[PDB]
RNA sequence: UCGGAAUGUCGCGCAUU
RNA sequence: ACGAGAACAUGCGCGACAUUCCGAA
C-alpha cells in the first residue's frame, strides 16, 4: 500500500491523498481513478495471489464541491460494496455496485469499448439510448429497436445491444457503460 | 402573545418552471417530484419587494436580516412548495409527465450557429401547495407588513419565478386557499393577499 | 412523573447542521430541540424556569412504521464492525441488544432496517451582490427528506404542568420550525403528542446499567461518583447564538463538551441546564439534564 | 414480446413475403393520424369520429390486402385487422393506445430485422 | 415599481413552425415535431423564440458592432431592453416576454372546420448535379391560428420609457414583416401582432401614452 | 436594417401542381383554398438563378454556388453562415381570383392529378433585407434574372409535360421598413 | 405506378461556481 | 435563546441555417 501504489498509479492524473494500510483515499481524474481502481484490483489480486479481495466506493464529484461531502459520500458508496461478499465496487451512485470483474469486462471491455469505437467510426445517440433504457416500459425496447435500427452503426452491434437491454442485469451493465461514455464525450 | 398566522394555498405554474440545481430542475430528493425550494419564492419576492418599496427595514423586518445592530428574525417562514396531489393525479391521468424537455437555440452575431440546450421545466398545469408562515412579533406593523406581502405576490404574478423567466419561463399565480392564525389569538380574518 | 412521547412527522425537508451549513443531519440532540422550546417559550411570553426546571427531554430519535429507534448502547461485546458502525436498535430488540443474542449479520439488518429519510444537499445562490455591480454566490446547504410513514420522535419527563407547557409550546413549535434553515423553507414540521405504553414499559425496568438517552453532562460532584467504570462518546457541541438581544452581531457559544446519547454509566447522575453564554445581554441554556433508561447486561 | 416473434418467425433478407416500409406506409400514416386524434382528446372512451375512422382504417386494411400481397400476409400474420376488431368491441381508449403501440413494436422490429 | 402589462394576439399569416424534439405527431413520419406544451398538447409559440427574433432584429436595425462575440456587446438600448449579463455590468432585462400559448378563440374556431391545428407540410429538397429529390416533412400551425401572447416591461428608468417603447416599436414592427421561428425563409412563420391592451397592471406610471405598434 | 417588401400576383398561365402527399394539390387546411407553398418558389428560383450562371462540376452540398446567388439564397458552409437576403412567403389564392372563381360555375382546382386551374392567382409576398448599401441593386437584378427565367420556366408538377408555367406581375415595390429608397 | 422518405451544422456556451 | 442568521441556482441566449414534392410516364 504505501511503496508499490506509486508505481501501479504511474502514469494517471491521480494524486493520492493516503494509502496507509488496508484503506486507500484516491483523488483524480474520474476516468483515470476508475481506471487505476481495476488495474488496482488487477494487481492486488497479483500481490495476494488471491486469498484476499478489496472492496471500493468510487464517486464522481465536481470540484470545489464540499471536501467533507465528497470523503463521506465515498466512503458511504464504499459502505455500500461492503455488504455481501465484500468483493464490490459502487461505481457513482449506490444503484451501480458491480463486481470488480463484472466493472473490468462486461461494463467497459464488453461494452463500453465497442459502443465508443462505433460512436467514433460514425452522444445525443447515446443520449435518447439512456432515455429509452432507463424506462422499464416493453415499448420503450421496441422504441430502443428502432433507433438501433436507424442508427446506421454496424447491426450485429446493435443486436448485442437488443440482447444486453433484453437480459436483466445486463441492462444495468449497458447504462453503465453508456453513462461513462458519456462522461467520456463531453466539453 | 406571540402569534403565527398560516397562509396556505396553491401556485399555478402559468408557464413552464425551471429551478436549477440537462440542466435538471431541483426535486424533492425522495419522491423525485418537482419543488419549487422556499429559498427561492423567499429570494424572489424580496427582490420584488425591495424594488418596489426602493436594506429598508420593511425587507428586514419581512424576510429577516443579519447586520450588526438590527439582527430581525425572519417573520416571513415561506416553506417548500410541493407538486400537490390534485395536480399530481390530473398528471397521473392523461399520462403526462410532471416535468419537460425544452429545446432552445442561440445564433450567434458573428458565425450564425446556435448552441441547443435542453432546459427542465414544469409542465403548466403543475400546481404546488404552499405554505407560509407569517410571525406576528408588532400587532401595529401587522398591517404594513401583510399590504407589502400583497404588493410582493402582486409583481411576482406580473413576474416569473426561477429560472431564465425573461425569457417566459417561469411565470405563476398564487390562490389563496385560507389564511388562519394557527398560533395565538390575532385577528386574520381581515388580512388577505391578492 | 410524566413520559409524554412527542411524534414529529416533518412535511418538508429539514436542514440539520452539526458543524457545517451544507452538512446534513437526520436527528438532533436534546439541548438543540430544548433551545428551539426555550426560543419558543420566550416568544410566546411563557414562564422560563419552569421548563428549565422540570423538563428532561431526550434526543430525537427515528422512528418509522412499525418501529421506535433508540440510540446504540456504548456497552461492551462479551464481527464487532457491524455493532461499531450500527447506530439505533429498535425498541422491542433493544432489551435483546443489552443481554446478548445479537450478531453481527442481524445488527448489520437491523441498520439497513433503518428507514428514516433521505440525506440530500440543495444548492442555492445569493443575488444581493449583483445589483451592487456584484456577481451571484452558490452555496449548499444540506437536508434530510424524512420518508412518508417515518420522522422523529422524543420523550419527555416532567410534571403535568410541565408536559402542558411542552405541549403548547410543541404546537408553536410545529410552525416555528425545528433545523438550521427554518427560515428558507426548511425545519416544518407536525407533532404529535401522546403516552406510549412501550415506552413505559421499558422505562420502568430498573436494570444495573444505565443508559443515556440525551446530551448530558454531570455537575462535578455527580461526575466524581458517575465517571467511573463508565463507557461513553464525548460530543463536542458549539454554535452560534440565535437571539436580537444577546449581542450587536451573532457570537459564538462558548465550545461544551457533553456525552452523546447512547452512553452507559453504572451510577446515574442528573444533569443541569449549563449557561454557555459570556458577556452577553441574557444567559443562553444548552440543556445537559440526562434522561436515564435502565438495562440489564 | 409478441410483435418480436411473429417478425422472428416470417424471417426469410425478405420480412412478411417482400413488405417493405414503402407498402407500410400508406396505411401507417392513417394509424399514426388516428393516433394523434386520440392523443390530442382527452377521453377514457373512444370518440365517435374515432371509431368511424378506425373503421376506415380497417377497410383500407383490407384495400391494401388487395393492393398487394404482401401487406396482405403482414395483416393475416399480425392479426392488426382483428386488433382493431378488438379494440373497437372495447372501444376505450387504453387498448387503441395499446394497439398503435403494437403497431409501432411491429414496424420496430421489422426495421431491426432488416 | 411599475410593469407595463401587454395583452394580445399574435395571428399566424404563413404556417409557423418552431422547432422541438417530444411525443412526434405522426411517428415515425414527421422530422421536424413543432413545439407543444404538454398539458394542451396545442402548438405554442415559445416566449424565448419571440425574445430572441426581436432582439436579433432591434440589434440589426440599431447596429450591429464589428466582429461582434457575445450577445452583451450589442448597443445600450439592446442590453437595457433585454437583459445585460456583462460580467460586473449585469442589466436585468425589461421585457419579459412568456410564452404565447393558443387561444381558446382559435382554439373553438379550429374544433369547428375540423381543423386539426397543425399541417404536415410536404417539402423535398434537390440536388445540383444529380437531380435527385430528398423528400422530408415538417409540422406547421396553420395560419388560422392565434396564440394570445403576453408581454410584461418593467419600469427601471422613468425618462428612458419613451425610447424602450419606440425600440420596441421597432423591433415588434420588424418581427411583423420578418418570420418567427423556423424556415420562414420558405415561407414558414410569418406573424402579425395585434395588441389588445397595454395597460399598467401594479405601479403608477401612465401608459396610456404608449403604444408598441 | 431594412426591409423592403414587393407584393405582387402570379398569374396562372397552365394549370399548376405542387401537390404533397397523382396526388391532389397542397391546400390551405384553414382556406380550403390552393395555396403555392413558398419553399417550391424559393428552390425554383435558386435553381434556375445557379443553372443560368456557371457552376462548379460537382455540388455535392448544394451551398457551392456563385456568391451573388448565395449571398441572394443563403448559406450553410460550416462558419460561412450567410443569412438569405431573400425571404420567401406563401403566395396563397387571392381575393379577387376567389370571387371570380364563384362568379362562374369554377372550381378552384381540376382533375387532369389535381391541378390549379389556368387563369388563377396567388398573391406573393417577398422580402429583401438590406446587408450592404452597395450590393442592395446587383441583388435586385438576380432576383428579376431569376423572375424572367420563372417565367419561361414552370413552377412545379409535371412542368415539363406542359403544367405549372406561370407569369410574374408585381403590384408595388416599396421599403416596408428602413431608410432605403423604395422607388430607386 | 416507380423512386427518393430527410439531408448538411451546432449540439450547450458564457458569469459565480 | 436551534453550526446559528441574511441569501432567487440565478444573468445573457430565436431549435435555428442551406433545401422545387420533385424526377417521367
Ligand atoms: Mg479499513
Amino acid at each position: 500500500f504505501k511503496f508499490e501504489l506509486s508505481n501501479i498509479l504511474k502514469g494517471a492524473r491521480i494524486s493520492v491523498i493516503y494509502s496507509g494500510g488496508d484503506d486507500l483515499f484516491l483523488i483524480g481524474a474520474w476516468d483515470d481513478v476508475i481506471s487505476k481502481a481495476l488495474v488496482l484490483r488487477k494487481a492486488f489480486t497479483r500481490f495476494s495471489a488471491g486469498k484476499l479481495t478489496f472492496s471500493a466506493g468510487i464517486g464522481m464529484y465536481p470540484v470545489k464541491y464540499p471536501i467533507s461531502k465528497m470523503a463521506s459520500e465515498t466512503g458511504v458508496l464504499e459502505d455500500l460494496a461492503k455488504r455481501g461478499e465484500k468483493n464490490q465496487v459502487a461505481l457513482w451512485n449506490d444503484s451501480k455496485v458491480f463486481g470488480w470483474s463484472q466493472l473490468e469486462e462486461q461494463i467497459l471491455k464488453e461494452k463500453m469499448i465497442p459502443l465508443q469505437e462505433a460512436l467514433t467510426n460514425s452522444k445525443s445517440f447515446l443520449y435518447k439510448m439512456l432515455e429509452l433504457l432507463r424506462n422499464e416500459d416493453q415499448i420503450n425496447i421496441a422504441r430502443l429497436a428502432y433507433l438501433l435500427a436507424r442508427s446506421s452503426l454496424s447491426e450485429e452491434l446493435t443486436q448485442s445491444i437488443f440482447a444486453w437491454s433484453q437480459n436483466k442485469q445486463q441492462k444495468v451493465e449497458l447504462i453503465t457503460a453508456i453513462e461513462y461514455l458519456v462522461y467520456q464525450i463531453r466539453e | 402573545m406571540y402569534s403565527k398566522i398560516r397562509i396556505v394555498g396553491k401556485i399555478d405554474v402559468l408557464t413552464g418552471l425551471h429551478i436549477g440545481g440537462a440542466s435538471p430542475v431541483v426535486r424533492d430528493p425522495y419522491s423525485r417530484l418537482p419543488i419549487i425550494p422556499g429559498s427561492s419564492i423567499k429570494g424572489k419576492m424580496r427582490s420584488l419587494l425591495a424594488k418596489h418599496i426602493g436594506d429598508a427595514p420593511e425587507i428586514l423586518r419581512l424576510f429577516g436580516s443579519s447586520q450588526k445592530g438590527a439582527i430581525q428574525s425572519s417573520r416571513l417562514q415561506i416553506s417548500d412548495a410541493f407538486f400537490s396531489k390534485a395536480s399530481q393525479e390530473e398528471f397521473d391521468k392523461k399520462d403526462l409527465a410532471y416535468t419537460e424537455t425544452k429545446f432552445e437555440n442561440t445564433i450567434s452575431r458573428l458565425t450564425a450557429v446556435a448552441n441547443p440546450r435542453q432546459i427542465e421545466r414544469v409542465t403548466r398545469g403543475a400546481s404546488f401547495d404552499f405554505h407560509i408562515i407569517y410571525n406576528v412579533e408588532n400587532i401595529n406593523e401587522v398591517m404594513a407588513d401583510f399590504e407589502n406581502i400583497k404588493t410582493a405576490i402582486h409583481l411576482l404574478e406580473n413576474d416569473y419565478l426561477g429560472g431564465g423567466g425573461t425569457r417566459g419561463n417561469g411565470r405563476i399565480r398564487f390562490v389563496i386557499d385560507s389564511i388562519d392564525t394557527v398560533v395565538g389569538d390575532f385577528d386574520s380574518s381581515n388580512l388577505s393577499i391578492k | 412523573l410524566v413520559v409524554k412521547l412527542v411524534k414529529l412527522t416533518f412535511k418538508s425537508p429539514v436542514h440539520f447542521g452539526m458543524k457545517r451549513l451544507s452538512d446534513s443531519n437526520h436527528t438532533i440532540a436534546a439541548d438543540t430541540l430544548f433551545s428551539a422550546l426555550i426560543i419558543e417559550a420566550l416568544q410566546q411570553q411563557l414562564e422560563l424556569s419552569h421548563l428549565l426546571n422540570n423538563l428532561v427531554i431526550t434526543d430525537l430519535f427515528p422512528y418509522n412504521k412499525t418501529s421506535y429507534f433508540l440510540p446504540k448502547p456504548l456497552i461492551r461485546i462479551e464481527g464487532y464492525k457491524a455493532f461499531k458502525k450500527l447506530t439505533y436498535i429498535p425498541v422491542e430488540n433493544y432489551s435483546e441488544y443489552l443481554r446478548g443474542e445479537i450478531d453481527s449479520l442481524e445488527a448489520s439488518k437491523i441498520a439497513e432496517s433503518l428507514n428514516l429519510g433521505k440525506a440530500s444537499l440543495s444548492t442555492k445562490v445569493s443575488l444581493q451582490a449583483v445589483d451592487h455591480n456584484g456577481e451571484s454566490e452558490p452555496y449548499s446547504v444540506g437536508n434530510f427528506t424524512f420518508y412518508p410513514e417515518s420522522g422523529l420522535y422524543f420523550l419527555a419527563k416532567g410534571n403535568a404542568d410541565t408536559i402542558g407547557q411542552l405541549e403548547i409550546l410543541m404546537h408553536a413549535l410545529q410552525y416555528s420550525g425545528i433545523g438550521g434553515k427554518r427560515s428558507a423553507g426548511y425545519g416544518q414540521f407536525r407533532c404529535t403528542i401522546e403516552d406510549s405504553g412501550k415506552f413505559d414499559s421499558l422505562l420502568s425496568q430498573t436494570g444495573n446499567i444505565a443508559i443515556l438517552l440525551s446530551s448530558a453532562m454531570a455537575s462535578d460532584e455527580e461526575l466524581v461518583d458517575c465517571l467511573e467504570d463508565a463507557r461513553y462518546l464525548l460530543k463536542k457541541r458549539t454554535g452560534f447564538v440565535q437571539s436580537k438581544t444577546y449581542a450587536d452581531q451573532l457570537v459564538k457559544k462558548k465550545d461544551f463538551y457533553a456525552f452523546s446519547a447512547g452512553s452507559t454509566f453504572y451510577q446515574k447522575f442528573n444533569g443541569k441546564i449549563f449557561d454557555v453564554s459570556d458577556n452577553g445581554r441574557h444567559s443562553v441554556y444548552r440543556y445537559a439534564k440526562a434522561f436515564w433508561l435502565e438495562g440489564k447486561i | 414480446n409478441f410483435a418480436r416473434k411473429v417478425v422472428e418467425e416470417n424471417k426469410r433478407i425478405v420480412l412478411f413475403n417482400g413488405l417493405t416500409t414503402s407498402k407500410l406506409r400508406n396505411l401507417l400514416e392513417l394509424i399514426n393520424h388516428v393516433y394523434t386524434k386520440v392523443y390530442n382528446s382527452d377521453d377514457t372512451t373512444l370518440s365517435e369520429d374515432v371509431r368511424d375512422e378506425l373503421e376506415y382504417l380497417k377497410v383500407k386494411f383490407a384495400y391494401e390486402s388487395g393492393r398487394e400481397p404482401a401487406v396482405r400476409t403482414f395483416i393475416e400474420k399480425t392479426y392488426v385487422d382483428k386488433l382493431v376488431d378488438v379494440v373497437l368491441k372495447k372501444n376505450t381508449k387504453k387498448i387503441f393506445l395499446d394497439y398503435c403501440k403494437y403497431f409501432e413494436a411491429l414496424v420496430a422490429y421489422a426495421k431491426f430485422y432488416r
